[PDB]
DNA sequence: TAATAATAGTTTTTAGTTTATTGGGC
DNA sequence: AGCTAATAAACTAAAAACTATTATTATG
């Protein structure tokens, strides 16, 4: 979807950060630096098509575009960029605190009125497409209003006003996390998670606007527009980008089939494909070849209906594909299917059709299940009720049944390994893992910006352990041995 | 895989005897077998074939064998099948005028196959025979054929025009095929063959009894020569006491060609002028070829392309740890999602062979999560050559040893978050009983399972998984199309691919009944730009036809052009134009004649009467004498009904002075010329007692009477 | 006199080839 | 004690969806 979200980290310029704030752990100065960078990095790998920046409201040395006092801009409103990470790395530790003294000092008053106003000006500056806007703010106090109410009034008044503008806010507890402690100026209209903020997302690039739409039909008389979305795919790799030896820029790739006849040139028209079949030379052109790849026009002829007798536990082609009735050009799509979405639990006879992605693609016998709802507690209607068109195997796809073909064996071993099977178990968290191999590469890739061997090597609860979960299930499994002579040597 | 095959073919008109709408089993079998051969050769499969015929006009089999081997023409011998041979199969093998025992040809097959099994490496012996049952049967050879299939152990397969397991169909069921309503020699051959072949193959016999149409569509020979799953050396380790070796096998694959469309030029038809050259210039305004080894392969990071080597990434990458396979997680079978899947292949895993203990353990292990309805999450690291795969293994049911199949499960990275409103709450549209019935009308009318009884498990009356990728044979169609016919363009549309895939017509017509009213219930409208782009096949319906103008060779086609951009000449040129249907410019120009007769000027009516009296010859010479006489009778009355003393008196004057009639529509004009005179005029009538108009009338009637 | 409208411009997949590769031998 | 084979990953082009645009005619 066209649209760009923006989130900006707002930090204060006064004492409170450099002091640990009644907590033996690292100062809110320190812990912020670590957390923001971690979530910075996550957003970087999340997207580059996104605008980022950080500013220090308050200052001892003015440094912003508009040159208003107590304003220190540190990051320009930027897309993610490795040099930025390069310059952000060195804020860490007491040395970073020294820099903070060098760059601005430490400690300066503030006025959220100007602070909020100039931030909106920052957003008014960017002309890019605008989807969403949010602010990450940091403080240790529960209320800046230990002074005249005019600032407090001005702050809250335009807090609603920027709410009319539509900026979602979240104040983090830099004091005692949670504890119902920090609530004095923020139980109002003003809108713990810190570790989960850092542990929020890792190695993901969000996509949008799913492709592959086509039109269905009932009989050759009528066709209906419908948008087919894709649920899942395989893991992709980033396209490698060639670079020069040391100036490190790409150069052309230029395939040019030279001729041994004269050293001259060849034409694609001169190219006509060949099958070397013994003495039977076969010479066909590309387009007649490409036409041979076609059998029928992109379309869906409905075969009919089919009960819940298929789905033999032997066949699965490429993953099925979401279907949604879209008013692309056929005026009226879901109005017909207003009667089938209900006709799902009350009717399990499924339907199938062959499918053609486009011309040059074989027709694909494919079966459909209309889709149901699992709207979650907070109205989370994941997998909207549509249709799921599963493929079906072809004759050439089916494999031979193994020739060794006999009857099963005793359940005396079932007795022993009952205790195995119900002892250790997991929750089937389908969201308990990613590709650790892949993200490690990312970790390897970007590691060449901070001079560290490999950062945050993570292998979550996805590999079994020869002793940890062996004995978590217990050596009872070691005790259960009822098949004599383990054939292994 | 390896096999031994001998081609026992049929030749005979009775064995090509058929009915319109159903192809000749001679040709049906030939199409299936050239399919076998094209798959045999195009896919580069090695086998030794041999061709023998029965019912041949004459015999070529050297073994007379008591004249039981007559009409047997041995054609091919042990060599790899070749395109010319298959071309011979298409060409030479045509239904003759001779019938010989199919069982005698069966003895031919065992003889040659036993000749060809002498020291020849073969992993399979198979026999191929097809006959529409119009040849004599026999019984004296039952013992020798049984001992041949029992001792020499040569497999065989065949099909009939009858299926054992309405509308005419090339591959579907046409008219009902009664194997009892046929002549008894067919049935006797049918009975003798079936008891033999259920004796040899056991229970592999009844399945290969199709109608020749059904074998023409679905699997008939594919299964006999099919690729078996290949072993995978693997091991299952659980805990630290027990570890069992396992063998994995793939079940689903994307069919593809090992070969490539080798590039040859059209002028030299060879690869020897297409030698590779791919060069890389510095892409600056100044091009500058960079040496390939000078490459650096960086990756995009944010807006930056951080330069990366390969050997580095070759080192600090992470990989799966070996060809290992062991379960990790557990949960019940109900938690799985039909939608939450990957795995382009399907993999079936069993124990390592020659070890029944591992099979017993797996068979025992299957029982647990089967009686427990349990599913296990097994980690899949097939080897170090890729990252580990992940997902749940589900049990597989079977009449024998069960199985487990690993399926990949979605990552967080690969999951889409496209969320959409629920149409159930769509206030804009609600299901109506009308569309409900429209939906229901096809729910019950249309189904592809066989539904007659509960004890009879529902099955696909028109199976779909028993049909391979259509492209490959369609490829094979054009390959032989060009191989046998180098000059012939593309192979034709070749309906039969649709027919093997066409829905059951009876079901389709059964669909035609409700879908018609269902459509008409709720017709729908569509927007524009829903059409293909080009249509430039030829400039017209056809290139051209060859007619041409003839019969006017005078050398004055023009150059004296009949210039043409109604007193006398316009009408005369119009009647000279009596060349197209002769019925025009005369039926409607008489009004012009009238208004030209208006007697406003003397030449007006004189040239008026000349035109008519010139028209009279035209219709005589333009075959319009019938309308001529029609107008003759018409004109006189038409000029007398509106009577004035000026015109008509002269009209009849000129008329009767030069009225000319020659027999047209019989003596009609002869009567017209025999009678052309006047009639006396009587006293005018008064008799007007309705208004005072008679006043002036009576005034006149009394002044001067 | 000047609103409207088919249109290609970027990626995104995706599928066809390309590769270097353990596997067993004897 | 000499010998190699299917193969995912990798590498390609290929068509597309979605944007974002621009001629095109009423209008005067």
């Amino acid at each position: 979807y066209s649209g760009r979200d923006s989130l900006i980290f707002l930090v204060d310029a006064s004492k409170a950060m450099f002091e640990s704030q009644s907590e033996d752990e690292l100062t809110p100065f320190d812990m912020s630096i670590q957390c923001i960078q971690s979530v910075y990095i996550s957003k970087i790998i999340s997207s580059d098509r996104d605008l980022l920046a950080v500013v220090f409201y308050g200052t001892e040395k003015d440094k912003n575009s508009v040159n208003f006092k107590n304003i220190y801009v540190l990051q320009e409103l930027d897309n993610p960029g490795a040099k930025r990470i390069l310059e952000l790395d060195q804020f860490k530790g007491q040395q970073g605190q020294k820099r903070f003294q060098d760059m601005m000092g430490h400690g300066s008053d503030y006025s959220l009125s100007e602070v909020l106003w100039v931030c909106a000006n920052l957003f008014s500056d960017v002309q890019f497409k605008m989807s969403h806007k949010r602010i990450m703010l940091f403080t240790n106090e529960d209320n800046p209003h230990g002074n005249d109410s005019a600032k407090a009034s001005r702050a809250r008044t335009k807090a609603g006003d920027l709410r009319d503008t539509g900026i979602f806010l979240d104040l983090m507890h830099l004091k005692k996390p949670g504890g119902f402690d920090i609530s004095l100026f923020y139980r109002d209209i003003i809108s713990s998670k810190l570790e989960d903020l850092l542990r929020k997302v890792r190695a993901k690039e969000t996509r949008k606007r799913a492709l592959s739409r086509l039109k269905l039909k009932l009989n050759k008389d009528i066709v209906i527009s419908v948008g087919i979305y894709n649920l899942v795919q395989k893991a992709l790799k980033p396209p490698p980008i060639k670079l020069y030896r040391e100036t490190n820029e790409p150069v052309k790739t230029k395939t040019r089939t030279f001729n041994t006849s004269t050293g001259g040139l060849l034409l694609p028209s001169d190219t006509k494909r060949s099958q070397i079949y013994g003495s039977r030379q076969i010479i066909l052109e590309k387009e007649e070849t490409e036409e041979l790849k076609r059998f029928d026009d992109p379309g869906l002829m409905l075969m009919g209906f089919k009960p819940l007798v298929l789905l033999k536990k032997h066949h699965y082609l490429r993953p099925s594909l979401f279907v949604y009735p879209e008013e692309s050009l056929v005026i009226g799509s879901s109005t017909l299917f207003s009667a089938l979405l209900i006709k799902c639990l009350e009717k399990e006879v499924a339907a199938l059709c062959r499918y053609t992605p486009r011309r040059n693609i074989p027709p694909y016998f494919v079966a459909l299940v209309p889709q149901e709802e699992e709207l979650d507690d907070q109205k989370i209607q994941v997998t909207p009720p549509g249709f799921q068109l599963v493929f079906l195997p072809f004759a050439d796809d089916k494999r031979k049944m193994p020739f060794t073909e006999k009857i099963m064996a005793t359940p005396e071993q079932v007795g022993k390994m009952k205790a195995i099977v119900e002892k250790l178990r997991f929750t089937y968290r389908s969201d308990s893992f990613e590709n650790p191999v892949l993200q490690q590469h990312f970790r390897n890739l970007e590691a060449l910006a901070l001079d560290l061997m490999e950062p945050e090597q993570a292998v979550d609860l996805t590999l079994p352990k020869v002793e940890a979960m062996n004995k978590r299930l217990g050596s009872l499994v070691d005790e259960f041995k009822e098949l004599v002579y383990p054939p292994d040597y | 895989n390896k096999a031994a095959v001998v081609l026992c073919m049929d030749v005979g008109f009775t064995m090509s005897n058929s009915i319109p709408g159903i192809e000749s089993p001679f040709e049906q079998a030939k199409k299936v077998i050239t399919m076998f051969v094209q798959r045999q050769v195009f896919a580069e499969n090695k086998d030794e074939i041999a061709l023998v015929l029965f019912g041949t006009d004459g015999t070529d089999n050297p073994l007379s064998g008591g004249d039981q081997y007559q009409n047997i023409t041995v054609h091919r011998h042990l060599m790899l099948p070749d395109f010319d041979l298959l071309e011979d199969i298409e060409s030479k093998i045509q239904p003759g005028s001779q019938q010989a025992d199919f069982l005698d040809a069966l003895i031919v097959s065992m003889d040659v196959i036993q000749h060809e099994t002498i020291g020849k490496k073969f992993e399979k012996r198979h026999i191929e025979i097809f006959t529409d049952l119009s040849s004599r049967f026999s019984k004296s050879q039952l013992d020798i054929i049984i001992h041949s299939l029992k001792k020499c152990d040569i497999s065989l397969q065949f099909f009939l025009p009858f299926s054992l397991g309405g509308p005419f169909r090339l591959g579907g069921h046409g008219p009902s095929f009664p194997l009892k309503g046929i002549t008894e020699q067919q049935k006797e051959g049918l009975e003798i063959v079936k008891m033999v072949m259920i004796s040899l193959e056991g229970e592999d016999g009844l399945d290969e009894i199709y109608s020749f149409s059904e074998s023409l569509r679905k699997l008939c020979v594919f299964k006999k020569i099919e690729r078996h799953s290949i072993h995978w050396p693997c091991r299952l380790t659980i805990g630290s006491n027990l570890s069992i070796r396992i063998a994995a096998y793939k079940s689903i694959l994307q069919e593809r060609v090992k070969k490539t469309w080798t590039v040859v030029d059209a002028k030299t038809l060879k690869k020897e002028d297409i030698q590779k050259e791919t060069v890389y210039c510095l892409n600056d305004d100044d091009e500058t070829e960079v040496l390939k080894e000078d490459i650096i392969q960086g990756f995009r990071y944010g807006s930056d392309i951080v330069p990366f080597s390969k050997v580095d990434e070759e080192q600090m990458k992470y990989k799966s740890e070996g060809k290992c396979f062991s379960v990790l997680g557990f949960c019940k079978s109900s938690q799985v999602q039909r939608r939450f899947f990957m795995g382009n292949q399907v993999l079936k895993v069993f124990a390592a062979r020659d070890d029944e203990a591992a099979a017993v353990a797996l068979s025992s292990l299957i029982h647990a999560l089967d009686d427990l309805d349990m599913v296990a999450i097994v980690r899949y690291a097939y080897d170090k050559r890729a990252n580990p795969q992940v997902g749940v293994a589900f049990p597989h049911i079977k009449h024998n040893y069960e199985c487990l199949v690993y399926v990949q499960l979605p990552f967080m990275e690969d999951l889409r978050q496209y969320m959409f409103s629920s149409l159930k709450n769509s206030k804009k549209y609600a299901p109506t009983e009308a569309q409900l019935n429209a939906v229901d009308a096809l729910i019950d009318s249309m189904s592809l399972a066989k539904k007659d009884e509960k004890t009879d498990t529902l099955e696909d009356l028109f199976p779909t998984t028993k049909i391979p990728n259509p492209r490959f044979q369609r490829l094979f169609q054009c390959l032989l199309h060009r191989a046998l016919h180098p000059r012939e363009p593309l192979p034709p549309i070749q309906q039969h691919i649709w027919n093997m895939l066409n829905p059951p017509a009876e079901v389709t017509t059964k669909s035609q009944i409700p879908l018609s009213k269902i459509k008409t219930l709720f017709p729908l409208i569509e927007a524009k730009k829903k059409d293909q782009v080009t249509a430039q096949e030829i400039f017209q319906d056809n290139h051209e036809d060859g007619p041409t103008a003839k019969k006017l060779k005078t050398e004055q086609g023009g150059a004296h052009f009949s210039v043409s951009s109604n007193p006398a000449e316009n009408f005369r040129v119009l009647v000279k134009q009596k060349k197209a249907s002769f019925e025009e410019a005369s039926n409607q120009l008489i009004n012009h004649i009238e208004q030209f007769l208006d007697t406003n000027e003397t030449p007006y009516f004189m040239k008026s009467i000349d035109c008519i009296r010139a028209f009279r010859e035209e219709a005589i010479k333009f075959s319009e004498e019938q309308r001529f006489n029609n107008f003759l009778k018409a004109l006189q009355e038409k000029v007398e009904i509106k009577q004035l003393n000026h015109f008509w008196e002269i009209v009849v004057q000129d008329g009767i002075t030069l009225i000319t009639k020659e027999e047209a529509s019989g003596s009609s004009v002869t009567a017209e010329e025999a009678k052309k005179f006047l009639a006396p005029k009587d006293k005018p009538s008064g008799d007007t007692a309705a208004v005072f108009e008679e006043g002036g009338d009576v005034d006149d009637l009394l002044d001067m009477i």
